[PDB]
């Protein structure tokens, strides 16, 4: 073991970095939408038949119970999507659907936006204000800062 | 097995934080989950504690936990030690109960007593070394009678 | 389907000491809906007898048959009264079945086998399976006999029901190695479905009929005489009339006070008044308010909800610390220099029930609460809505109020905080009777509670048919 | 036929929890509905039958102030205190007892559409449309046909 | 049934502590509790 | 024609059809405004007058 | 990345900056986009249809608006003195006795009653739905489901319940002509393209 | 402008002697009458 | 006439939101009014 | 902003247009294009 | 800077000279504008009515 | 002067067009561009 | 009338004091308040003719 100790000697950034170039991108840039019945997978209809008929217009299984508190303690996960029989493209990039009003101008997304319908970067807050935060990003009888 | 463990302190430790850590070598303390390298999150009770939950809860978390005994502290690491089956090691009790000669000692978490001030240790930020009691047979299963006809 | 036979092997292993046979019911939602389906916590019921007597209580009558007493000291019996009622309720086992389900096939997927007389098929969001007993005295059953049940909520409420013996049994009684009681059990299985409803028909429930039951064995005896059936009707109607005398206990207090005083109302609530207005349309309102209360008056009413904190069972005590302490000694110097600082008094701020009455589109609020202070400046009291914010009705002319303060004293308040005052008065009602009919639950321990009172309680238990169950 | 005479007028709520489906959140929602019996659908006030005819406006296409301002005294005197209550998009208040719009199963954007939209067989057609359900399984159904 | 059938297992578990080992071996062997109590039961002069 | 869909109507669910799960023209729940005669199903459907 | 999936939009203001260079057929397949079309990772097009969307659509989390309530009421009803006239409901289950003989009576008395929230929410246009000034806002929380404030025992109490049919949905988010361009949708599937 | 006179312990509103006797009988018939809404539940 | 009592003898001009302190503002026109409807709902009210 | 078109003939003229088509986004009509704010896909992670 | 909104053009002296390049279906919430549309301080697009 | 146009048609041919597409101010029948008259927003605040 | 046409424009009533107005009138005050985030700088404020 060889133990190392740094100082830095500016009182500034004294080194800065940039993403030169770009080799491949690792996922597949696909339409593949993200699987719910996975990720709440405790999650039935009250009426079983209605339950069952859902479960099989989609492509998705049967529901699981979660870790015990104990087991979750003693294990770091489940990871119940197995691997595909072949993999031709990258990483599924699994898209995750928020639903809209078929009204939203598509202006907006034109540019880059939050996806959310408001602006919430709070390099735009007073800083530790946790209020003014509240307000930027909830509250709606004000403006958006953005739009 | 995985005879050493290291945990890593991401709060930097002042000299007061190394010199209590060094008073508390040989204490017995859990870790959840038996790995090469923790963070100091992990270290101890204070990631289960919460007491409107009961006292069961957490002794049944405790009782599956792994237990250590912690050796010397260097910068932002601690060294936690396993002990193993049928060897010979010096510990440590932090808790107020008194060990005779011949006793065979249960772990458990840690009861109210009289002071109420309990020698909160190492509260960094606002995690905390929330070590369990090691107490001997006769209160242990005491407890868990009493508890038992509660 | 265990709990009706572990209840049925529990009623027989007791049938000896106690005389109560084992009635099987199914409840669905035409008695209750899915979040008290799913978040019940207790099943509780009570025998009462032909002449409105219950089996919890002493054979021949009990001291509570006294009217009831308008001292807070007493409160209405205090400790005693509140654990003579609290011994009349008996607890009764139940599951619930969250997910919807057609009740003869669920049979059939158990164990059981089902022969009813006529196949209809019964279909239930939910189902509650609990087992009452009601109580044979002797080996003999009357139909005039009524049972209660109780269903309660975590929180606290509850909600009863009760039907007579007679809805029970009019077609039931009107006709009459090693083998394991469990397997025979299920076997012999069902064969009637009846549905019952209570007296004022407002709830259907289903009971269920097995012919293993040791009910069948025992081949006692069953009568209605229509005397008794009269005296229990009788006692039926002395029970659900308990509020409605005591609205009118209070609106004859108020024609009392209104004809004492001579109609002269003094301020009591504090609002800013004009000489230059029709204050005799104002009495004409009033007359309207006053008959649209009587109109539209319920259980729900301010004064039921003021008399039951009184019924609890610290009332009485309470009551009397709070005696001795308004009229303590003054401090002696020495004790305000060396000994204990003194306790505080009542705060400020109190906490009322009201019935809102307003005239122009005829609507009657009643369970409404609200905090009440007097200002300092004049010792009137303003009368707040529980967020904090000052109430506007004492400022609307169509609008008259009935509040009912902690301590049983009443005022009937006009546009501009003209009020008539008086107190309830309690005597009217038998102790037993006020006592029985608004007594509150209070909860023995279950699972998931601290044994330690007072304690921030966890997540509340629920069972779930939205959720695959939890083990 | 005089002979089969029936009975006088009637209203009647109806209550409905919605399918196993729909039920599944909100299961304690029972809906509420209100049809007439022994009555008529009117389009002109009766003048000669005036004295034997009184109005039940119960429901968003069934509440004309006009006719029920010819056939009723009070109703008039109402329109006339209220001259914006003369209006058929909806906005005329129904009793109280019939009043439960959250509760109906046609609500404010249908009168709103039927005020405005061309006396024509495809605006019967989009009513009839705006009549699909929000279940999950209509939900498979209207996207497996590409609607 | 009249005679007594075994089953064996070999399990693996994360779990070293035996009080939940036995907690959860319970839970998924119910059925064969009920089975030994019901054999006390239907057959008293045999003692499992 | 246009209110169900003809082409995957083909089940029933629950013991409804598929039709009555499409749209509300079909659900017995629905009642037209003017009645003449009560509906031949009214399984949780209540009438209060 | 972001990007959306069958946007309707406004047909009173369209326009076309690419006439010279495609043309497609006068079908409404065409009229109303239904699919979306990307590039992939090697630049295939894609598509991504609702039918590929039912893996989330159908979970019933969707579906499910006990959050979206609890979150509702405990926020508060609004203290804004503009919010005060939207709070102002009345519903009480009256009998239906003497319903038909008693509706004179309820017009006898010359008060004037307070538009629901949900029949305010339909006066917005659709650009000025977004606005701030669309008070209604604070109660458009779900597609599926309809929430308000209410009078019940003289406090502010919190009410919802489902949207049962498509057509509920406000003017702003679902307009007329929008249903109207569906509806067209449904009969080009039927073969009824030309009605009888 | 308008005055309004502030509250106390001690204004009070008089009522007129016919409103009175009209409350008064309006008490006594409702005494009288016995139209108890229990007697109506149990018919 | 003087229907009312007061304890003071001269009036004072109230300021502030009505929501700050409780006031009986009513026109004689609403008054009246008021009564009418009231009189009707009672009418609406062996 | 990802590259996104309605149909396959907006797809199309942009596949087939010059460099720097990805990054332009016009409507027909009902239909539009939404073009990429960066040339990611129109040349970065290909000409690499 | 200084921008109208809202004017009219003279129909009796109408033009175009991107007839190629634009077109607008025929619709008078399109032949009278009421609103302008304006850049941000980015380049993104702004409205007012 | 600066960029404006009553038309989001209008708009999008400006965000296609090449250098000095936002000086130059045309019309269609009823709806007009008007050109800002010095590049701020097409290259002076953005060329950076 | 006047509240109608605040509440359609959405603006608050004058609150107002005579040494509050007093200092109004003779220097001004910054009576309108900053945002909750500001992303595009000041609001450069259109003003109409």
């Amino acid at each position: 073991t060889q133990n190392i100790n740094t100082v830095d000697m500016g009182l500034g950034y004294t080194s800065n970095t940039c993403v030169a170039y770009v080799n491949r991108v690792r996922t597949d840039m696909g339409v593949r939408v993200q699987d719910l019945f996975r990720v709440f997978p405790m999650n039935v209809y009250r009426h079983d038949e209605v339950d069952r008929w859902i479960r099989h217009a989609a492509g998705v299984e049967r529901p699981q119970l979660l870790d015990t508190e104990t087991i979750s303690m003693l294990t770091f996960g489940s990871m119940s999507e197995r691997n595909a029989a072949a993999t031709v493209h990258g990483q599924k990039a699994a898209c995750e659907l928020i639903l809209t009003p078929v009204t939203m101008d598509v202006n907006y997304f034109k540019i880059p936006n939050n996806p959310r319908g408001r602006a919430s970067c709070m390099l735009a807050v007073d800083p530790y204000d946790t209020e003014a935060a509240t307000k930027a990003i909830y509250d709606h009888r004000e403006a958006d800062a953005q739009t | 097995m995985e005879a050493n463990i290291f945990c890593t302190f991401d709060h930097k430790l002042s000299i007061a934080d190394v010199g209590k850590l060094t008073k508390l070598v040989a204490a017995v303390v859990p870790i959840p989950q038996r790995l090469h390298l923790i963070k100091h999150y992990q270290l101890g009770l204070h990631q289960f504690v919460d007491h409107t939950r009961g006292y069961v809860r957490l002794r049944g978390l405790l009782r599956n936990m792994t237990l250590t005994l912690m050796r010397r502290v260097e910068g932002n690491q601690i060294l936690l030690h396993v002990p193993t089956h049928g060897l010979l090691y010096t510990v440590l009790n932090t808790g107020p109960v008194t060990w005779e000669k011949g006793d065979a000692l249960c772990v458990l978490p840690p009861l109210f007593h009289g002071p109420l001030a309990r020698e909160n240790l190492l509260t960094l930020g606002q995690w905390e070394l929330v070590l369990p009691w090691i107490v001997p047979m006769p209160l242990a299963l005491e407890i868990n009678q009493r508890l038992l006809i509660m | 389907m265990e709990t009706h036979l572990y209840s049925d092997l529990a009623f027989e292993a007791r049938f000896a000491d106690d005389e109560q046979l084992p009635l099987h019911l199914v409840l669905d939602q035409e008695v209750l809906s899915n979040e008290e389906a799913e978040t019940l916590r207790y099943v509780y019921y009570r025998n009462v007898d032909s002449a409105g007597r219950s089996t919890g209580r002493a054979p021949g009558g009990d001291e509570d048959d006294a009217p009831a007493s308008d001292d807070a000291e007493d409160a209405v019996g205090g400790d005693r009264a509140f654990d003579r009622e609290r011994r009349t309720w008996q607890r009764a086992c139940f599951r619930v079945l969250p997910r919807p389900l057609e009740l003869l096939d669920y049979l059939r997927q158990s164990g059981l086998t089902v022969t009813l007389e006529k196949e209809q098929r019964v279909r239930m969001f939910y189902a509650v399976f609990t087992t009452l007993g009601l109580r044979c005295p002797d080996n003999r059953l009357s139909g005039a006999q009524t049972l209660h049940l109780r269903l309660v909520w975590p929180d606290g409420s509850y909600r009863d029901w009760e039907f007579l013996a007679r809805d029970l049994l009019r077609e039931e009684m009107e006709a009459n190695d090693e083998v394991a009681r469990t397997d025979e059990w299920k076997g012999a299985g069902v064969s009637r479905l009846r549905e019952v409803w209570d007296v004022q028909h407002r709830v259907r429930l289903r009971v269920l009929w097995y012919v293993n039951s040791f009910w069948r064995s025992r081949e006692l005896s069953y009568d209605d005489h229509e005397v008794e059936l009269y005296r229990a009707l009788d006692a039926y109607r002395a029970r659900i009339a308990v509020e409605y005398v005591l609205i009118r206990a209070v609106r004859d207090e108020i024609y009392a006070v209104l004809r004492r005083d001579g109609g002269a109302l003094p301020q009591r609530f504090a609002c800013h008044v004009s000489r230059n207005m029709s204050w005799r349309v104002v009495w004409e309102l009033c007359r309207h308010a006053l008959a649209l209360w009587m109109d539209w008056a319920d259980v729900r009413s301010c004064i039921i909800k003021a008399l039951t904190p009184r019924l609890s069972r610290g009332a009485a005590a309470a009551a009397q610390r709070a005696r001795r302490q308004r009229e303590r000694s003054a401090p002696k110097p020495q004790e305000l220099l060396f000994g204990p600082r003194n306790e505080s008094g009542p705060p400020a701020e109190q906490t009322w029930y009201a019935d809102v009455v307003r005239c122009v589109r005829a609507q009657v609020d009643l369970g409404v609460e609200v905090r009440a202070a007097r200002c300092p400046r004049t010792g009137l009291w303003i009368v707040r809505d529980r967020r904090g914010r000052l109430r506007r009705w004492l400022s609307q002319p169509e609008v008259c109020v009935l509040y009912v303060t902690p301590d049983l004293d009443f005022y009937w308040v006009l546009p501009g905080g003209f009020a008539v005052s008086s107190r309830v008065t309690l005597h009217g009602l038998a102790q037993r009777a006020l006592r029985d009919r608004f007594q509150n639950f209070e909860a023995v321990l279950a699972r998931g509670m601290h044994v330690e009172a007072g304690r921030q309680e966890p997540e509340t238990p629920r069972v779930s048919g939205r959720r695959l169950p939890f083990d | 036929a005089v002979q089969f005479v029936g009975e006088h007028v009637k209203v009647l709520e109806v209550r409905a929890p919605l399918d196993h489906a729909q039920r599944q959140g909100l299961p304690d929602f029972i809906s509420r509905q209100h049809v007439l019996y022994n009555g008529c659908c009117v389009v002109t006030a009766p003048k000669t039958l005036i004295e034997y005819s009184l109005p039940v406006p119960f429901h968003r296409f069934y509440s004309n102030p006009t006719i029920c301002a010819a056939l009723s005294d009070d109703i008039k005197r109402y329109v006339t205190e209220f001259p914006h209550y003369h209006r058929h998009d909806g906005g005329f208040p129904l009793p109280t007892a019939f009043a439960h719009e959250y509760h109906n199963w046609l609500r404010s954007p249908f009168s709103r559409y039927s005020a405005t939209c061309p006396n024509v067989l495809h605006s019967v057609m989009t009513l009839a449309a705006m009549l699909y359900k929000i279940s999950p399984v209509s939900l498979v159904l209207q996207t497996k046909a590409h609607i | 049934g009249p005679e007594t059938r075994p089953g064996i297992y070999v399990l693996t578990s994360s779990i070293a502590h035996w009080q939940t080992l036995v907690d959860v071996a319970r839970g998924k062997f119910a059925r064969e509790r009920c089975s030994f109590v019901n054999r006390r039961i239907t057959r008293p002069r045999q003692i499992p | 024609r246009i209110s169900a869909l003809p082409g995957l109507n083909n089940g029933q669910l629950a013991e409804e059809p598929l039709s009555a799960y499409v749209n509300a023209l079909h659900d017995h729940r629905l009642w037209p405004p003017f009645v003449t005669h009560l509906p031949r199903n009214m399984e949780g459907v209540q009438v209060v007058a | 990345f972001f990007f959306p999936v069958g946007l309707y939009l406004p047909e009173d203001r369209g326009y076309t900056t690419v006439e010279s260079k495609v043309k497609l057929n006068d079908t409404v397949r065409n009229a109303l986009p239904t699919t979306a079309y990307l590039l992939n990772r090697d630049r295939a097009v894609q598509k991504i249809d609702f039918v590929d969307a039912l893996k989330t659509l159908c979970h019933p989390v969707l579906h499910e608006p006990a959050p979206c309530l609890q979150t509702f009421t405990e926020r508060g009803p609004p203290s804004e003195p503009a919010m005060q006239r939207l709070l102002e409901c009345r519903f009480q289950q009256e009998p239906m006795g003497g319903a038909a003989r008693r509706i004179p009576h309820f017009y006898r008395v010359r008060r004037e009653v307070p538009r629901t929230v949900n029949e305010m929410k339909q006066d917005f246009v659709v650009t000025d739905f977004y606005k701030v000034g669309n008070i209604t806002l604070y109660t458009e929380l779900h597609p599926f489901f309809d929430f308000t404030h209410c009078q019940e025992n003289s406090e502010t109490v919190a009410l919802c319940t489902p949207r049962i049919v498509i057509g509920n949905l406000p003017d702003g988010l679902a307009p007329g002509p929008f249903h109207e361009l569906r509806t067209w949708e449904i009969m080009e599937h039927m073969r009824l393209r030309p009605p009888p | 402008v308008a005055v309004f006179f502030e509250p106390h312990e001690e204004n009070v509103l008089r009522c007129p002697e016919r409103v009175l006797r009209r409350l008064l009988e309006d008490a006594a018939v409702t005494m009288r009458g016995g139209g108890w809404r229990e007697d109506v539940l149990m018919d | 006439m003087s229907l009312l009592h007061t304890f003071w003898r001269l009036p004072v001009a109230v300021f502030f939101e009505p929501h700050e302190e409780n006031v009986l503002r009513c026109p004689e026109r609403v008054l009246r009014r008021l009564l009418e409807d009231a009189a009707v709902t009672m009418r609406g009210g062996d | 902003p990802i590259l996104s078109t309605t149909t396959l003939a907006l797809m199309e003229t942009k596949l087939k247009g010059g460099a720097g088509a990805f990054a332009t986004s016009e409507t027909h009509f009902g239909n539009y294009v939404v073009g990429e704010i960066i040339p990611l896909q129109q040349s970065m992670l290909f000409n690499s």
